[PDB]
């Protein structure tokens, strides 16, 4: 049982890290438009 | 579940490389 | 001036990509055979499609890097 | 040149990664088109500039040199 | 600029003209800017695999 | 300095996306070793070159400036 939960929660950790790099990247695009 | 085991271990490896 | 032109031509060759140029077997065999020697439910159908799509994309990206490795 | 509460959120995050990869693949193709166009323009201008380099160097010295030989 | 002024300054050794003192001041200031920019880049490109 | 045919192809996907990462990680460790070696060599040559800068500047003017006084 637990094995599943473990994979199911490391996939969430991955999704979170991705959704959190995308933000940082959006704000870096905004700084690029400010400079343009 | 051998296939599953390999999957549940690859996901782990990924999450670990990510934390580090 | 000759060495500036040689630098420009080596940068042009080393930065080639499959989207721009095609690497031919005549070339590879001309430069990588003997010359180096002579020289130096609805939701179950989710990962079923998204995971295979991720895997394809990754493979593609890797292959497009290999082609550039050969150009290098 | 060429030519239950936690197993219904992992599925949403996997599909999210899929859309994001698609959008990225469409934007990368769009940028590759602009890179191909700039390369073509660059080759046309390499030929043009070698023509101008030859013509404008002959059309400055030819007259006097013919007139002297 | 030093080259520019090389032909207009008296060639006597009893003192240094204030204009040459100003030029050497600015030159040494630029040199120290170079040094500290190198230091800043060195600090910026550090990582745990190489430095603690 | 630091002293169904679908679930299968899926699983396979994942496993490839893991093996490839591991491979990249060894290649990256080896490149970090070459970068560490270059940094060490660079530190030895900074000390050597500041030594030479001092020695070769004293060994050109010391003689005359010492016999002049
Ligand atoms: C479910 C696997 C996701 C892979 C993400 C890769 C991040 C570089």
């Amino acid at each position: 049982h637990d094995e599943i939960k473990s994979g199911i929660d490391s996939t969430n950790y991955i999704v979170k890290q991705i959704k959190e790099k995308n933000a940082y990247d959006e704000e870096v695009g905004n700084w690029n438009l400010v400079g343009q | 579940p051998q296939d599953l085991k390999e999957a549940v271990e690859a996901i782990k490896y990924i999450a670990e490389q990510l934390e580090s | 001036m000759l060495i500036v032109m040689n630098c420009v031509i080596v940068l042009n060759v080393s930065l080639r990509t499959p989207n721009t140029h095609s690497l031919s077997e005549k070339i590879k065999h001309l430069f990588l055979g003997f010359l180096p020697k002579y020289l130096g439910a609805p939701e179950i159908k989710s990962c079923v499609e998204a995971c295979n799509f991720i895997a394809k994309s990754t493979k593609e990206q890797n292959d497009s890097g290999s082609e550039n490795e050969n150009w290098v | 040149m060429k030519r239950n509460p936690d197993v219904k959120s992992a599925i949403e995050g996997v599909k999210y990664i899929a859309e994001h990869m698609k959008s990225d693949e469409e934007s990368s193709n769009a940028a590759e088109e602009w890179k191909y166009v700039a390369m073509v323009i660059d080759h046309i201008l390499l030929c043009v500039f070698m023509l101008i380099c030859i013509i404008g160097t002959v059309s400055v010295f030819a007259g006097r040199l013919i007139e002297l030989s | 600029f030093l080259l520019l002024l090389a032909d207009k300054v008296p060639e006597t050794s009893l003192s240094v003209p204030i204009i040459i003192r100003y030029l050497m001041f600015i030159m040494i200031l630029v040199a120290f800017s170079v040094i500290l920019s190198v230091v800043v880049l060195n600090l910026h490109h550090r990582s745990p695999n190489t430095h603690t």
